């Protein structure tokens, strides 16, 4: 599971980034 | 109006249901059953996720085990897991600010359900670095105690229950969002 | 021969709740753009290539494509494996 558990990690922290994307795009407005 | 409020109420309730199951994952009664029987030799492993039981009745506080990097897998699982209630509980206090307004609003709420998707996502990587862990210290032969089972503990399987509820009451009081 | 077994050899069941929770992960967060409606359009993600219809960047476009580059390495591993 570990080898593509790594793939998991850089899944979920595109999430957060795009998530924070969402989040000063909200800021602008 | 009853509704929206139904809803909301009942999003607050699978929240704290799935903190329940995020207490059952940091109070597991034991993380998974084991066996050693190759006689003379008979054992029964009942290990928990950090006192690991065995059995006449025999509970044992084993805990960081594993050594090179992965006891700094384990302080980034904990303290994920820290964060991960720290998250839970912001969810709980900006709903019940919502209930403070039910006795922006929605945009505290979109705030509240982004909180527990940061929860649910930080938790499913913790959840995943635990089992890392787990394998892992099973790969080394964990001193003497290598089950033959293993196989899985409840509690793990309703963290991942909190987890798909917190889902549920993100995406449902975001539903009360867009009407 | 194994029946359904046989075809769940390559990948542990265990992952496959991980690619299915991690998936769902994936599913609220194109609605976060906007309870079922962009679920059900991340249920349109997944069956092809993955999301659609953002106007140029957006937020969760950009969640598009790392789900493809996601999707793409585990559905290359399954193969390997299986060869």
């Amino acid at each position: 599971l570990s080898n593509v558990a790594g793939v998991f990690y850089i899944l979920v922290g595109g999430l957060g980034l795009a998530m924070l994307v969402a989040l000063i795009e909200f800021c602008y407005k | 109006k009853t509704s929206r409020r139904g809803r909301a109420l009942l999003a607050v309730a699978l929240n704290l249901l799935a903190l329940l199951f995020a207490t059952t994952a940091f109070l597991t009664t034991y993380w998974c059953q084991g066996t050693q029987r190759v006689p003379f030799q008979l054992r029964r492993f009942h290990t928990g996720i950090w006192y690991s039981c065995e059995e006449g009745e025999k509970c044992r506080s084993f805990i960081d085990l594993a050594p090179a990097s992965e006891k700094g897998v384990l302080w980034l699982s904990v303290v994920s897991e820290v964060l991960y209630i720290l998250l839970l509980v912001v969810g709980f206090s900006l709903m019940c600010l919502e209930l403070l307004h039910s006795s922006d609003g929605l945009k505290l709420n979109a705030f509240a359900a982004v909180f527990t998707v940061l929860s649910g996502l930080l938790g499913m990587v913790a959840h995943m670095m635990y089992t890392q862990v787990f394998q892992v210290t099973v790969s080394l032969g964990p001193e003497d105690w290598r089950p033959h089972s293993w196989d899985y503990g409840w509690s793990f399987c309703l963290a991942w229950g909190s987890f798909t509820c917190c889902m549920a009451a993100s995406v449902t009081t975001l539903n009360s969002y867009t009407k | 021969k194994p029946g359904v077994f046989s075809f769940l050899d390559p990948l542990a069941y265990e992952i496959w709740m991980c690619i299915v929770f991690a998936y769902i992960g994936v599913s609220v967060v194109l609605f976060l753009v906007s309870i079922f409606n962009s679920l059900w359009f991340s249920l349109g993600a997944f069956m092809q290539q993955g999301c659609d219809i953002s106007p140029r960047s957006l937020s969760g476009r950009i969640v598009g494509g790392v789900w493809w580059f996601f999707t793409l390495i585990i559905i290359s591993s399954y193969t390997a494996n299986l060869a």
